[PDB]
């Protein structure tokens, strides 16, 4: 399956992720944006 | 014979593989810059015809070599000063020849370099060195 | 034909092809191939 898309930053998924003019110019020069995972939130299962 | 049947079969593999990075050689990088155009400034007083910038035309083969190169280093000749280095700057990726229809290709904006505001003369010495991510510079354009 | 009333139809933008900004001459050789999704091409236009 294809990867999932991440293009919102607000809590309700209604606001896109913007960049500046200079950051856009850096992107036009071939520079690449990296992604770093800092933490993950998750659940485990038990028996009630 | 026994148990003869006709069945439909379904299978949808599309590509199952992806191309390698295939970093260009120096010769390919040099041939990617073989075709170029010079953006000129002509405000008419007495044949001014000063350089504004430098294009690099896209072909059917030089895409991966052109997107491999940024940070062009330029040594040009100013109107009052002589032949000197004017620093290193990133590329700009403008539409070829300013045409809205032509694709975006590498553009060297010579007005943003470390000149003292002086124009860059035409038909004089002019050197542009393509700088790879491997920190090695290659002379890709020579005008004398 | 640029008519707002006429429907949208197939158009070939020859200004966007891999030319060096050069003009394309009329009443000279000109061939256009239609490429099917099956990677099959057909000579649908010829001008000499």
């Amino acid at each position: 399956l294809s990867p999932l898309a991440l293009n919102t930053m607000d809590q309700f998924s209604s606001r896109l992720i913007p960049i500046n003019y200079d950051q856009l110019k850096k992107l036009d020069a071939g520079k690449q944006i990296k992604l770093e995972t800092t933490q993950v939130s998750g659940n485990f299962g038990t028996k009630n | 014979l026994d148990n003869l049947s006709i069945t439909e079969l379904n299978s949808t593999p599309e590509i199952l593989d992806e191309p390698e990075v295939k970093i260009p050689t120096d010769q390919e990088i040099m041939d990617a810059h073989k075709i170029y155009f010079a953006d000129l400034n002509f405000n008419p007083s007495t044949g001014n015809t000063y350089i504004n910038g430098m294009y690099f035309a896209p072909t059917q083969t030089n895409k991966e070599a052109l997107d491999y190169i940024q940070k062009y280093r330029v040594e040009a000749t100013l109107q009052y000063s002589g032949f000197k280095d004017i620093g290193t700057k990133d590329k700009e990726m403008r539409n070829y020849l300013g045409d809205p229809n032509q694709p975006k290709t590498n553009y060297v904006n010579l007005r943003s370099y470390f000149t003292g505001g002086e124009n860059i003369m035409t038909y004089k010495k002019l050197r542009i060195y393509a700088i790879t991510p491997d920190d090695r510079e290659l002379l890709v354009l020579s005008v004398d």
